[PDB]
């Protein structure tokens, strides 16, 4: 019912990684390839996932421990959960007044039919809307928002992870002062905890979700081509 | 490919 000092400097040292890996200017939006209201969306819904993966990476090498392990299991990692984290992220720009992500002017204002010209349809579009709403009634800390990121990227059971039990012991390592942090801020505890793992399930199925879309995409080459070399990196199946 | 996720030094 206290947190340590290490305790703590974790949860220091994650809200700093995240401040200096999200802009809330959101003023590189500009330099992506303009929105366009066949796919007219795609362009520029590709430079903004592409361009938040860079982002993931640098908050990734600053979680304590990352850096630590292989580099393969660093990849591994990040490729399995990098729409995972772009969907928990984008809740900062989510507005429940609008059902939509807000990044500034109505330019950079995404509504789910943008995504709809982005070639994703509904079966992912309405679960990862309602996800975004569940997630905001929550009323996160910030604090608890980027433990839940960091948490989301340790996961063990990932495909292609080798060192799992170092993996799974730095994953419990959060999850034991994201536990001390809702008991100290909050009555109760074990129930917000509870339905936090349970975004990470439904987190899970949203991943399965893009994946069988995304593959569809990018297979297509009128539509493969309106990628970017880090997302089709990242998203691809290759190894 | 890996080519880019080798900016994981
Ligand atoms: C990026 C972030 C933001 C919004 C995320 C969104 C809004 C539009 C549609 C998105 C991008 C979903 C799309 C289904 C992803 C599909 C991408 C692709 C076309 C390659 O299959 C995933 C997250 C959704 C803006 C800001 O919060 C930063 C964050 O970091």
């Amino acid at each position: 019912h206290m947190l340590s000092d290490e305790q703590m400097q974790i949860i220091n040292s994650l809200v700093e990684a995240h401040h200096k890996t999200y802009d809330d200017s959101y003023s590189d939006f500009v330099r992506f390839r303009p929105p366009v209201r066949r796919l007219s969306m795609l362009p520029h819904l590709a430079d903004l996932v592409s361009y938040s993966i860079q982002k993931v990476i640098g908050f990734a090498k600053m979680i304590p421990g990352f850096r630590d392990l292989t580099a393969e299991d660093q990849i591994a990692l990040l490729k399995s959960s990098a729409i995972e984290i772009i969907m928990l992220r984008s809740n900062q720009s989510f507005s429940l007044e609008d059902m939509s992500w807000s990044c500034g002017g109505p330019d950079f204002k995404y509504c789910i039919n943008d995504v709809t010209k982005a070639g994703h349809t509904l079966e992912l579009l309405e679960p990862l809307v309602k996800f975004q709403v569940g997630l905001k009634k929550l009323k996160l800390h910030e604090e608890e928002h980027v433990l839940l990121m960091a948490i989301c990227l340790l996961s063990p059971d990932r495909p292609g992870v080798q060192d799992h039990v170092r993996i799974e012991a730095l994953q419990d390592r959060l999850c034991d002062v994201l536990q001390a942090y809702i008991r100290i801020q909050h009555p109760g505890g074990r129930l917000l905890y509870a339905k936090m793992i349970q975004k990470l399930a439904d987190l899970r199925s949203l991943n399965e979700e893009h994946s069988k879309q995304y593959r569809s995409l990018s297979f297509q080459p009128e539509h493969s081509m309106q990628l970017t070399p880090l997302v089709l990196e990242v998203f691809g199946s290759e190894v | 490919r890996h080519k880019i996720l080798x900016x994981x030094q």
